[PDB]
């Protein structure tokens, strides 16, 4: 249905990138009205300025040099119940490196009850040069290959010893 | 709804005399829903006079043909919408009406008593 | 002998009498042949005319020296009567006592007295009678009267032996009479009518053979005496376990944070009566009458934002369902054991208190659910077998005649009958085309190939007819039922829709030659054949039951309907009509009695409907038990005999067959004929060291781990796999090591075994498609073949490598084993009821194809009135007014034979059944809208169904599975075949367990103060005492409730302090009187660990609740107070024997519980696979679903059991808008759409609810065996 997944902290220069935010109400069958809005606070920098605001199906950018021509929205499409706040990047350059601020404002409607909630998510963001293979991976492949190799030996040094013992059992007899 | 009255009262001059309207009704008695009345009328094809209503609490009109001796003397809760009648006068004969309205039972409850005065 | 006659004198009074004296101054049974209510025996021949019907002397010579007379009847019945004198005024001579007498023995009397007492039966149905009505009652109630003065003028009253009110059942004539007349003279109204249901028992003591049915179902009463103390003490115990676990949890509701006018919880919580208002406060899902439940672990149901949990306010289901006190908990675990509704409760505990808590719900249903269930049924087993074993141990000790002639041998065996047989099975798959989307073409087929079939068959018939005589004709059975459902065929001809489903009967004329179809013919003869008698009683404690209620309960429902209405109107449900209240006793029959329960409850009060829900569960359980068991041992052994030979006359099919096997041969080898006319040492020790590799321990742990380890790893990959991306790689990389291992292990048994010996194996063949479909999927995946459809398809079979799983473990073997030995018995009877179920299928079709479509408002989903929008054209042009307006059809229904072979399967588990039936009870027409309860008569349909395809049925199915599972313990000499060597080992260990011979009696200590406590000790007093100890704590924790105060809290808590102590003490005084011997019996080691952990456990749940928070290692500590209630089965004999066959049961249930663990995995991977999207409505939600493991898991579970899955099937049967959005977008994951898949989803749920079936069924018999050795040795 919705799973909060976190969003990649390493994107790479002059290429694509699509920061996630998602923020799933506690239960699903309640009907809400979200509305998102992102700042970003870059690397040597200490003020979170805010860079865009989503509502009502259309993406209000602000006026900011860094990211004017540069954001298109990549959450939910086609409703006011917002559950994805992702955006996407085109251009990635060196000034989208620091820390962003996902703040989602959620207006939810109940029997003669409505109730106005906020959630706020943190992303970091490295921009690099290029793109440096995680350390899972590597480490996997690794103890793979070396898994792979040690039962092969072991299985080839109990055949070789199986094989001596029974051919010197032949010889005997 | 049934509702249990006598068909025929007879009360000494000068005396009280307790009408007992009793309703058996399944749903419990909600006061803020719960109706009674209490109407009176000389004769069968005759007027009917409100005089007791319950509509949210018990309502006395005060009627001047019964001055202040018309009381209620029963308990909603209870099933009883009994009324009383202090020094029952000869001009107090003729026919008693108490009308139930339970909700959320459907029906209407109607019982009928005719008080007779003798000497 | 038979000249031993001579009338009743005043002579021979006076002889007797005399002899009397003479017995009397000097101060053996009688013949059971001679016995009253018999016929007099042979011997004796005839009777003379001038004799019959009148006061004659005492024939047997016991009687012979008192004062008797004994009359006979025309019919040989033998009467005995008192010669004393009736009150003292009538003698036997008299002329009146005489005429009395000549009355009460007669055929027109009892035939009389039974049609009065139908006849009152049938009044008895009507619930407003009318004012004629009276007169009618007023000549039922002299009937009565008359022969209750007959019997008391011929009998005598009370004063005599062989008088009036001896009897028993004479009793109950006395108290209707006396009834009657004492309530009509005084003169509440429905417990006066009431007791005019004691008329309906006049029944029994009319017809036959009624008397000795109801005498033997009290009889089987009485052998259930200690399973049913057994039974109260488990739901006891488990009742008390669940009291102490959730108490209180069903009454947490989501409470909103903000409240206005500085309201607070308390201060709303008294001004609050409606639900609307209820509303307003807290958070109810839409359509429901109760608040959602709340939990405060991470583990259970979620608030919405804004609310938070809270414990306030009534328990769900009117507040009927709670663990709050003793009572509620003991009727949640009754419903629990009789698995009634038990998921729903399931779902609001594990809602209300957490997931874990699923474990409480296994053991209960594995223990109460399944084994004393089990107890049940095998008592009463026992109990016919060994009526039965004395039943019959007892009883054995010109132009015409040329053109006739011609037609004789027009009719030939071999090809007109099997010309027939064909004509039968294409008529049958004819009519099974039907279906409603049909065009006009394919009715007119349709038409006329009916028309043909009808035809021909008369024409066969008519020849059969006028071939032998019509007098001949009608002798055999099968033409008479072939003439019936000619003629019947053409009056529908000249002409109802139920009517055109009658010509499915000729398919029963198969069971000429197919044999398992005569079994199930013999099966239904049988229940009006030799047990006539108790499904008539049956009938008539049925019919008791639903006018009884009725009676009690039908104007309060009326009264009291808006309690349980909103719309005040009367529920599906309901006693008000004869018609209602008995189809309620037949749903109580079926299993499903709380949630009318709850209604009856609602109307009329607690106490009454739950005395009358009770007494119908017990009494109707016990009597279609009764016919069940007696129905399938009379057909298994009774019936078949081996008396004639297999079809002793030449079948007709098996001589057409012969020619056949003549011909075609011939032809064939003619053909031939007319053809032939015409025209390195090295390699053996490589192959011995493999095979010195594969066989040793280590490779095949090392590859069970593998095994576990790859298994395991597929209940990892759930829709929350994208949050664990560390996991997802090492996941991908294990995931090749393992088909590197296992392609490794394939290829050294290749080279130890040979290919031969290799695909001569059907494991080694399973673990090789295993292996090839991964093999398949890793290359695939290299080569860039990733996402293609098939391919990814082809991805979900790695569900089924945990099946790596079922050689390596000997138990799953060995039961695997006797499942596939089972399969061959189980596919006859499977044909047998598919073909019994498509003939009910077929007529579904005809009766309700096209008529469950409905025009319902969608928002709120409720059917449209039939006064507007009538027709299916109004429902589109309301469509085109209204936006939220849908011309709906239900997905499961008969539209063809298909789903109606779903519907049939919903209906026969009476899962989802419900819906059906409104639906076929609403129905009008085709494209018209449907109207409550128009076809409320088609009820009748669901009630024959049921009866036929699902008791009878089950009835042969149990029949032949007995049969086949004997055949396979005999063939490898009677060993238990669920079981493994080292299983039978220790099996045969814990024999001698329970046949130990009285062990040495315990030395006495020497000592003066060691040997008064020893003597103290030992008798049998101090264990009396001990008992009513552990009775009274039981009585103690019984006590305990919800909301009680605290000061409550502290006496029980010191009660149960005091007790420990007594335990202990009494511990200790055993350990100085025994010394070291104490440890020498079990019994005593239980108790010294029982007195331990109690002691421990007060203390440490002491500490907990005062100086730590930790409401839920409070209550699970708590559970250390059990032990000592659980020390009662040490005095009580026979639920110790029980609990020892239970205990002996263990080892073949542990290997069939390692099997079904297994196909639940399996399932459970498949289920996160595919249905881990689908729209979240009927039974799958945010808490019971198959999105992770875990929750397939519960689901799987609850299903197990059958409950529920149609619920969880109903959300994939979704396949195409606006049902499902095939183009939903999920957060955080790339699957789009939440429709399922209908025949992938079908498939699922059929075939895990038959292997359900099957494992089940595989406990139900291997327990029932381990109860049959124990009691009978
Ligand atoms: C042939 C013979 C067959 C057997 C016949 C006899 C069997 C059973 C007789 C049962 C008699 C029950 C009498 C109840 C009397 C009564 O009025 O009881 C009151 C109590 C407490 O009511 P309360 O004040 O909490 O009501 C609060 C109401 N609320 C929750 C809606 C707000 O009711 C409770 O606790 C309910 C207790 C129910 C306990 C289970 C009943 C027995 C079940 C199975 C037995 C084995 C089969
Ligand atoms: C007593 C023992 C009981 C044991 C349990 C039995 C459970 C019930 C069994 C099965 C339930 C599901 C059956 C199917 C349900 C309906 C499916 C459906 O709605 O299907 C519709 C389609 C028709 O498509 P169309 O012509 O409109 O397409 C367009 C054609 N154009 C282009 C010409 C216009 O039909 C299809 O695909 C049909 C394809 C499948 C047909 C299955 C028929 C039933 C098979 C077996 C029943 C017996 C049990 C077997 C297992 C025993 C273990
Ligand atoms: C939940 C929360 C609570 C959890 C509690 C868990 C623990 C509770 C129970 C588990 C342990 C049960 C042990 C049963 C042992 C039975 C047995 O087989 O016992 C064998 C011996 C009998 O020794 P004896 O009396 O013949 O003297 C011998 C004197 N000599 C040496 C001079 C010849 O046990 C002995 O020695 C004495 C054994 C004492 C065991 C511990 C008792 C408490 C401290
Ligand atoms: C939620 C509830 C929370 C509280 C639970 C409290 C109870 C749970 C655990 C405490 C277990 C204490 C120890 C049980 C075994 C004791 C023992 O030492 O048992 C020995 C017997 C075999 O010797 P025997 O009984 O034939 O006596 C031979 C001598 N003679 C014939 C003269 C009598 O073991 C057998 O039968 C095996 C019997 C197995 C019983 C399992 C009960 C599980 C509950
Ligand atoms: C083992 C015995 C008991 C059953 C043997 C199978 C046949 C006797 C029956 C069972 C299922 C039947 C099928 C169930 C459903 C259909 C679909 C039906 O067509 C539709 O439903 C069309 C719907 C549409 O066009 O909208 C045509 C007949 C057919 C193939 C039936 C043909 C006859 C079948 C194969
Ligand atoms: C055969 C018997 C029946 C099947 C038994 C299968 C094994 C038993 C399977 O049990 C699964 C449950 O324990 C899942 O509920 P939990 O509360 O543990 O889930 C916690 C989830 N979070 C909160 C951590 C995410
Ligand atoms: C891939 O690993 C294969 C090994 O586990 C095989 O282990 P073995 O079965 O060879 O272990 C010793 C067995 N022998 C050699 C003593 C028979
Ligand atoms: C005998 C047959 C035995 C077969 C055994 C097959 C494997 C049986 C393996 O059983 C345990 C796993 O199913 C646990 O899987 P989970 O995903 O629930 O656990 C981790 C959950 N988190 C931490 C990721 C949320
Ligand atoms: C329905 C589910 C029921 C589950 C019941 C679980 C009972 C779990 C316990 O089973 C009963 C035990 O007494 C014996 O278990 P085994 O059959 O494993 O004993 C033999 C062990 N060897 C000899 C093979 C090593
Ligand atoms: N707390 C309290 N109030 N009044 C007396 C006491 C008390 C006094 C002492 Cl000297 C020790 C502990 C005490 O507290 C208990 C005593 C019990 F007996 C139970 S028990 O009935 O559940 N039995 C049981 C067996 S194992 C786990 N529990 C529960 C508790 Cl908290
Ligand atoms: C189906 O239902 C409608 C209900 O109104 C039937 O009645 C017709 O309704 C229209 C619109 O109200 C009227 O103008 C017609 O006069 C009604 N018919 C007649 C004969 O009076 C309608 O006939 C039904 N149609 C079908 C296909 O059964
Ligand atoms: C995100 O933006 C990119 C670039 O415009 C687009 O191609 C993609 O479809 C978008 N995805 C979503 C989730 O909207
Ligand atoms: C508390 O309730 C009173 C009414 O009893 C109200 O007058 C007052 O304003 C409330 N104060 C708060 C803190 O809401
Ligand atoms: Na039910």
């Amino acid at each position: 249905g919705c799973v909060e997944v976190d969003s990649e902290t390493e994107a790479v220069y002059g290429m694509t990138f699509k920061i996630l935010c998602i923020s799933c109400k506690r239960r699903s069958e309640t009907n809400a009205e979200t509305f998102t809005e992102w700042t970003f606070r870059q690397k040597g920098t200490e003020e979170f300025v805010k860079i865009l605001r989503y509502e009502n199906e259309v993406l209000q950018l602000e006026e900011d040099e860094r990211f004017e021509g540069r954001v298109v929205w990549n959450g939910s499409r086609g409703t006011k119940d917002l559950q994805d706040l992702s955006i996407f990047i085109t251009n990635v350059t060196y000034n989208h490196s620091g820390d962003y601020e996902c703040h989602v404002y959620r207006l939810l409607f109940f029997e003669n009850y409505e109730h106005n909630t906020s959630v706020v998510k943190k992303i970091h963001i490295e921009v690099v040069d290029k793109a440096n293979r995680d350390m899972a991976s590597i480490v996997s492949e690794i103890m793979m290959y070396v898994l792979i190799v040690v039962l092969t030996i072991w299985l080839v040094a109990e055949m070789i010893y199986c094989y001596k013992k029974i051919a010197a059992a032949t010889e005997t007899a | 709804m049934e509702v249990t009255v006598p068909a025929t009262l007879n009360v000494l001059n000068g005396s009280d005399a307790r009408l007992p309207c009793t309703f058996n009704s399944c749903y419990t008695v909600n006061h803020k829903q719960f109706s009674l009345n209490w109407t009176y009328q000389e004769c069968n094809n005759c007027s009917e006079e409100m005089f007791l209503q319950f509509r949210m609490k018990i309502i006395n009109l005060k009627l001047e043909r019964f001055q202040d001796r018309v009381e209620f003397s029963g308990n909603p809760s209870k099933y009883d919408v009994s009324v009383m009648l202090r020094n029952v006068q000869p001009e107090d004969e003729g026919i008693y009406n108490c009308y139930i309205m339970n909700p959320p039972d459907r029906h209407r409850g109607h019982g009928k008593i005719h008080l007779q005065v003798l000497m | 002998g038979p000249q031993s006659f001579v009338h009743f004198t005043k002579q021979s009074l006076a002889l007797i009498e005399q002899r009397i004296a003479e017995r009397k101054s000097k101060e053996p049974k009688p013949s059971s042949d001679l016995e009253a209510g018999k016929q007099l025996p042979f011997i004796y021949g005839d009777i003379p005319p001038g004799m019959v019907s009148e006061p004659l002397e005492d024939l047997d010579p016991y009687y012979a020296d008192k004062k008797t007379f004994i009359v006979l009847n025309k019919g040989k019945t033998i009467f005995r009567f008192n010669a004393t004198p009736a009150l003292y005024m009538l003698s036997p001579f008299s002329p009146l006592r005489r005429i009395s007498i000549k009355i009460l023995v007669h055929s027109l009397f009892s035939m009389l007295i039974m049609c009065t007492i139908l006849t009152n039966c049938i009044f008895m149905t009507m619930n407003n009678p009318p004012d004629w009505t009276k007169n009618v009652e007023y000549t039922f109630t002299g009937i009565y009267t008359f022969e209750s003065l007959v019997k008391i003028l011929a009998r005598g009253f009370c004063v005599g032996e062989f008088t009036f009110l001896r009897d028993p059942w004479n009793w109950l004539d006395f108290v209707v009479i006396v009834f009657a007349y004492l309530t009509e003279f005084v003169n509440n109204v429905s417990a006066l009518r009431t007791f005019r249901v004691l008329r309906a028992l006049k029944t029994i003591s009319v017809i036959p053979g009624l008397k000795t049915i109801v005498g033997a179902l009290i009889q089987s009463v009485k052998k259930l005496s200690d399973v049913m103390i057994l039974t109260v003490f488990c739901l006891s115990v488990f009742a008390l376990i669940g009291l102490q676990l959730f108490m209180g949890n069903l009454k947490h509701k989501c409470f909103r944070n903000s409240l206005e006018n500085n309201e607070t919880l308390e201060s709303i919580m008294n001004t609050l009566e409606s639900e609307e208002d209820f509303r307003k406060y807290f958070y109810y899902l839409e359509g429901s009458k109760d608040a959602l439940l709340c939990g405060f672990s991470t583990d259970s149901g979620q608030c919405p934002e804004g609310y938070t949990c809270v414990k306030i306010g009534r328990n769900p289901d009117y507040g009927y369902t709670s663990f709050d006190t003793f009572s509620w908990a003991f009727l949640a675990l009754f419903r629990l054991m009789t698995q009634d509704y038990w998921e729903n409760l399931y779902q609001q505990t594990l809602r209300a208190a957490g997931k874990t808590y699923m474990i409480f719900f296994v053991v209960v249903i594995f223990l109460g659910s399944f084994y004393l269930i089990n107890l049940i049924l095998a008592v009463v087993a026992m109990a016919y077998e060994e009526q039965n074993q004395a039943n019959i141990e007892e009883a054995k000790q010109p132009y015409w005649i040329k053109f006739k002639k011609c037609i004789y041998f027009i009719v030939m065996d071999p090809f007109v009958d099997l010309a027939i047989t064909i004509c039968i099975v294409l008529n049958t798959l004819f009519m099974a085309m039907e279906h409603h989307p049909m065009t006009e073409e394919f009715k007119n087929v349709l038409a006329i190939g009916n028309l043909v079939f009808t035809g021909i068959f008369a024409a066969e018939m008519v020849l059969k007819l006028i071939a032998m005589d019509p007098y001949e004709y009608f002798q055999v059975g099968w033409n008479i039922f072939d003439s019936l459902i000619v003629t019947l065929s053409l009056v529908e001809l000249f002409l109802l829709s139920v009517l055109r489903s009658f010509r499915l009967l000729r398919v029963f004329k198969l069971a000429k030659s197919w044999p398992t179809l005569n079994m199930l013919i013999k099966i239904i003869g049988n229940s009006v054949g030799a047990l006539g008698n108790l499904t008539l009683v049956l009938a008539i404690i049925v019919f008791i039951f639903a006018v009884v209620g009725m009676q009690l309960f039908g104007k309060s429902y009326k009264e009291c309907v808006c309690k349980i209405n909103d719309d005040c109107t009367l529920p599906r449900w309901h006693m008000n009509d004869f018609f209602h209240s008995f189809l309620i006793v037949f749903r109580v029959l079926c299993g499903e009695w709380i949630e009318t329960m709850w209604d009856c409850m609602e109307v009329a009060g607690q106490a009454m409907c739950l005395i009358v829900y009770m007494m119908v569960m017990v009494i109707g359980n016990l009597v279609v038990l009764n016919l069940f068991l007696a129905l399938l041992l009379s057909s298994f052994s009774s019936d078949n005999l081996t008396a004639i030979e297999e079809d002793p006359d030449a079948n007709n099919l098996q001589i057409a067959v012969t020619r056949i096997k003549k011909g075609i041969n011939y032809v064939k080898q003619t053909l031939r004929e007319f053809i032939l006319k015409a025209f390195g040492k090295i390699w053996w020790n490589i192959r011995k060291t493999c095979y010195k590799i594969v066989e040793h321990s280590w490779f095949e742990s090392f590859i069970v781990l593998m095994i576990l380890l790859s298994s395991g790893a597929l209940a990892f990959e759930d829709i929350y796999i994208e949050r664990k991306k560390t996991i997802k790689i090492i996941l991908e990389y294990a995931d090749k090591i393992f088909t590197y291992i296992f392609i490794l292990e394939m290829l050294l048994k290749w080279i130890a075994y040979g290919y031969k010996t290799y695909f001569t194996n059907a494991w080694c063949w399973l673990d090789f498609l295993i292996v090839d479909v991964s093999l398949v999927t890793l290359v695939a995946n290299t080569l860039g073949y990733s996402d293609l459809g098939p391919i990814k398809s082809l991805r979900t079979l790695r569900a089924l490598r945990p099946l790596r799983a079922l050689s390596r473990f000997e138990g799953m073997r060995v039961v695997v084993n006797a499942l596939i030995g089972a399969i061959p018995s189980i596919m006859n009877v499977l044909l047998v009821c598919l073909i019994f179920w498509l003939i009910f299928s077929i007529m579904g079709v005809n009766l309700f194809a096209g008529k469950f479509y409905e025009c319902i408002n969608t928002t709120d989903g409720s059917r449209f009135p039939a006064s507007q929008v009538p027709n299916r054209s109004e429902c589109f042009a309301l469509m085109n007014v209204s936006q939220n307006v849908r011309w709906k059809n239900l997905k499961v229904n008969f539209d063809n034979v298909g789903l109606g072979y779903l519907s049939l399967l919903q209906v026969a588990t009476f899962k989802g059944w419900t819906i059906i039936m409104y639906a076929a009870v609403d129905s009008v027409n085709v494209d018209k809208q449907p109207k409550y309860e128009y076809s409320l008569y088609m009820y009748i349909y669901f009630v024959v169904f049921i009866i036929f395809g699902s008791f009878f049925t089950l009835n042969l199915f149990i029949g032949v599975i007995i049969d086949n599972f004997n055949q396979q313990k005999k063939k490898l000499g009677g060993q238990d075949i669920f079981m493994t060597e080292e299983q039978k080992k220790y099996y045969n260990a814990m024999k001698k367990l329970g046949s130990k011979k009285p062990q040495k009696p315990i030395p006495r200590p020497g000592n003066k103060i060691q040997g008064c406590i020893f003597d103290l000790v030992t008798n049998q007093a101090f264990d009396i005492s001990i008992m009513v100890l552990i009775c009274l704590n039981m009585v103690t924790m019984m006590v305990e409730k919800e909301g009680q105060s605290q000061h409550m809290t502290e006496v029980l808590y010191w009660i149960n302090v005091v007790f420990i102590i007594l335990f202990t003490g009494e511990c200790v005084l055993k350990l100085i009187s025994l010394r070291h011997y104490y440890f020498t019996v079990g019994w005593n080691i239980f108790d010294f660990v029982v007195v331990i952990i109690s002691i421990v456990g007060m203390f440490l749940a002491d500490l907990i609740e005062t100086y730590f928070v930790s409401p839920t290692l409070f209550r699970v500590i708590r559970l250390a107070r059990i032990g000592r209630i659980l020390r009662l089965v040490k005095g009580a004999k026979g639920i110790r024997t029980l609990l020892f066959a239970l205990m002996m049961s263990l080892p073949a249930l542990f290997n069939i519980g390692l099997l079904l663990f297994l196909v639940m995995f399996i399932y459970a991977i498949f289920g996160m696979s595919n249905f881990a999207y689908v729209k979240k409505e009927d039974g799958i939600n945010d808490m019971f679903n198959f999105e992770t493991f875990g929750n397939s898991m519960i689901c799987l579970f609850q299903i197990t059991t059958s409950a529920g899955w149609d619920g969880l099937l109903a959300p994939i049967l979704n396949s195409k808008p606006p049902d499902c959005d095939p183009k939903k977008v999920h957060p955080g994951s790339s699957v789009e759409g939440d429709c399922g898949n209908p025949s992938v989803g079908i498939f699922y749920f059929v075939s895990y609810i038959i292997i359900s079936f099957l494992v089940v069924v595989n406990m139900y018999i291997a327990v029932i065996l381990e109860n049959f050795s124990v009691a009978t040795e």
